[PDB]
RNA sequence: UUGACAUUAUUGUCAGGUGGGGAGUAAAGUUACCACAGGGAUAAUGGCUUGUGGCAGUCAAGCGUUCAGCGACAUUGCUCGGCUCUUCCUAUCAUACCGAAGCAGAAUUCGGUAA
């Protein structure tokens, strides 16, 4: 009842955690640059 | 591109020392003076936690100089490591 | 008057005035310039494990040379291996034996230690004390404990306790009667040829604050014990033979006493009709450019009550 | 922060008896100096009785060390020893090992025992028995779990591993 | 367990620190080193390629709602080698010609045609 679950969604998880690192970078770099 | 029986838990991540430089390029914004100095550490290496553990030099790093400042340039691209005081 | 040779210095060290005024009271005229001409590496044996006379010849093998440090004791000797790691020496700057020099410590008493936060004191007292008793150790700075733990560790004292907490409240919590270790409170420091930050990085409220806290630092010592030994890695009055009186004036339990050995320098005589100077003459002090050892202060004394 | 349990140092001991054998009983039955053990949130060390019995006047919180640490328990009920222990296996160490004069180096960096140290290496080891190496010196330089019996070691290829580096002097380079 | 108090040495009281041991109103998360195993899809000229850098500032063809931003060229601060016969390209060492250079002659340097 988890492995279909995550093989399932392995790309989506993985589209999330990118999407997610990125947002992050950007906001770093954007409260930097805000300064 | 990076900054440094050291290390402890890292694997085989073996960095060359050709790719270590003590020294970066930091000018001052608001005077028109700029100094080479030495790199003392790393604050926040963008793009990763892993970046900043481990010393990497991207582009946007925070540093800090022996009188902040942040890496400006690409070091791995050109071999300098331009840095701009904060 | 002539301050041409006063700004020579300030100009050519970039020394600020402020600071480097308090180095010209009726001393030589380049007394400051001699200051900063010194402004050497001295490695401490551990007699726990090997002795000095076996470390003399096996450190040779690498071609390493090594020379006795003054005359104060033959256990240190003068200019990642795994003599390092295995304990038998630590790296300690020859002005960092004189606090244990004055602390003289007796097989099986207790010591007390207050801000020993590199460990030498601690570890050389305990070779000293060749692992008996009891030695504590205590620091303000978190961070630095590991230093603590990882010398004794490597150094194997097995006789000594790393605590974190205020030296102020440290008469409550145990209040040993036996003797007590003070070092290094300054804020005017001493090896500042080796701590460039303080070239410029220095104002009045150091001063005003830090001082009038390692003087409230030893009344805390004193009740705390039970011989009080006092010292300081600086050269300036306000870091010793003034903090000190103080702790005089408002305890008389305690009595000066001989501070150490023959080296080092005593307090000044008087100033023509504008100033003098305090019964503290017994204090010794040393200079980075009169002797090896950087700029340091020794003091020692006997709480008779 | 509170006294071993009984059933603690059930496992403490049978952590130590594979560098050391029923030889252990000897680091507490000597009684010249009586010896008691502590721990700090999982860390356990070894202490002296009399010295740890003025040091519970600290708080917990505040106390980072006492007397020479032993090891830590694991969050899965494990025991773990550390670098720190060496200091007192040597007075007891059952089996022993050593490395070259110049190849010492790479096992002061974590690197395993390999065959091209040769010598009399202590007889009887077992295959898994723990190990203590020395230099010239008779000083502790780390131990870990051993890779091969006396015979099979010495009858081996100088590339073969001895013994599995687990722990060595060179923690404290950092 | 530290300090005070009183007794032919010594035993009790007080004060203070500590105190998942006991009395009454311990474990779960965290971790981008997470390591060992489980599993998801990659990774096997779009005319590519070359001689003049990086970060920082003025100088600014013109665009920024009028032009809220950007921005060429010089300028500034430190900074697996090594064998063999043949064919072919020019980004040519020599032979041929020409121009420039304090080219007195000689010799020399660059550039252009030139395989």
């Amino acid at each position: 009842r988890r492995q279909r679950q995550l093989k399932k969604f392995g790309k989506q998880v993985q589209n999330a955690t990118l999407q997610k690192r990125q947002l992050e970078k950007r906001e770093t770099l954007e409260k930097i640059k805000s300064l | 591109h990076t900054f440094v029986r050291r290390p402890v838990k890292m694997e085989r991540i073996i960095r060359p020392s050709a790719l270590r430089q003590k020294k970066a390029n930091v000018t001052h914004p608001e005077l028109g003076v700029t100094v080479f100095l030495p790199i003392l550490a790393v604050k926040k290496n963008p793009q990763s936690p892993m970046y900043t553990q481990l010393g990497v030099l991207t582009k946007g790093t925070i540093i800090e100089v022996n009188v902040y400042a942040q890496v400006t340039n690409e070091p791995d691209r050109d071999g300098c490591v331009n840095a701009v005081l904060l | 008057y002539v301050d041409r040779l006063l700004k020579d210095i300030c100009e050519y060290f970039g020394y600020t005035p402020f600071l480097a005024e308090k180095l010209f009271n009726l001393f030589s005229p380049a007394e400051a310039m001699e200051f900063f001409e010194a402004n050497p590496i001295t490695i401490r044996t551990n007699t726990l494990k090997t002795r000095r006379r076996d470390l003399a010849q096996t450190l040779v093998n690498r071609g390493v040379n090594l020379q006795p440090i003054g005359s104060w004791t033959k256990v240190g000797l003068q200019i990642a291996t795994p003599e390092y790691l295995a304990g038998h020496y630590i790296l300690q700057a020859a002005s960092s034996f004189l606090p244990v020099i004055a602390l003289d410590p007796h097989e099986n008493e207790r010591i007390l230690d207050m801000a020993a936060a590199p460990g030498g004191k601690t570890t050389y007292i305990s070779a000293m004390m060749k692992n008996t008793g009891c030695v504590f150790a205590n620091d303000a700075n978190k961070s630095r404990t590991k230093s603590l733990i990882a010398n004794i560790h490597r150094l194997g004292c097995t006789n000594t306790i790393v605590c974190n907490y205020d030296a102020r409240e440290f008469p409550k919590v145990i209040g040993g009667f036996d003797r007590i270790l003070l070092d290094a409170p300054c804020s005017g420091t001493g090896v500042i040829g080796k701590d460039q930050s303080v070239k410029v990085s220095r104002t009045e409220k150091d001063f005003i604050q830090i001082p009038h806290l390692q003087k409230q630092l030893l009344l805390s010592a004193i009740d705390s014990v039970g011989v009080i030994v006092y010292s300081t890695c600086s050269v300036a009055v306000e870091e010793d033979e003034a903090v000190i009186d103080y702790a005089l004036r408002k305890r008389p339990n305690v009595k000066l006493v001989d501070t150490g050995l023959a080296i080092g320098k005593e307090a000044f005589t008087s100033y023509r009709g504008k100033k003098f100077h305090p019964s503290v003459k017994l204090a010794r002090r040393y200079y980075p450019h009169t002797y090896n050892v950087d700029g340091f202060f020794v003091a020692k004394f006997q709480k008779i009550g | 922060m509170r006294q071993l349990t009984e059933e603690e140092t059930k496992v403490v001991f049978e952590k130590l008896a594979g560098y050391i054998g029923r030889n252990i009983s000897f680091l507490v039955d000597n009684k010249e100096l009586p010896h008691v053990f502590r721990l700090q949130k999982d860390r356990v060390y070894y202490v002296p009785d009399h010295v740890a019995k003025l040091a519970t006047s600290v708080a917990r919180p505040n106390l980072m060390s006492l007397g020479i640490c032993l090891g830590k328990f694991t969050k899965t009920g494990k025991f773990r020893l550390h670098i720190t222990s060496l200091t007192v296996l040597a007075k007891h160490a059952k089996y022993k090992i050593w490395i070259k004069p110049n190849g010492e180096m790479p096992f002061l960096y974590g690197n395993h025992v390999l065959k091209a140290h040769v010598g009399k290496m202590s007889d009887d080891i077992p295959e898994h028995a723990g190990v203590i190496v020395f230099a010239m010196n008779d000083v502790p330089l780390g131990f870990g779990v051993s890779a091969k019996s006396t015979s099979e070691s010495r009858n081996m290829q100088p590339t073969g591993i001895v013994a599995f580096r687990q722990a060595d002097i060179g923690e404290y380079l950092r």
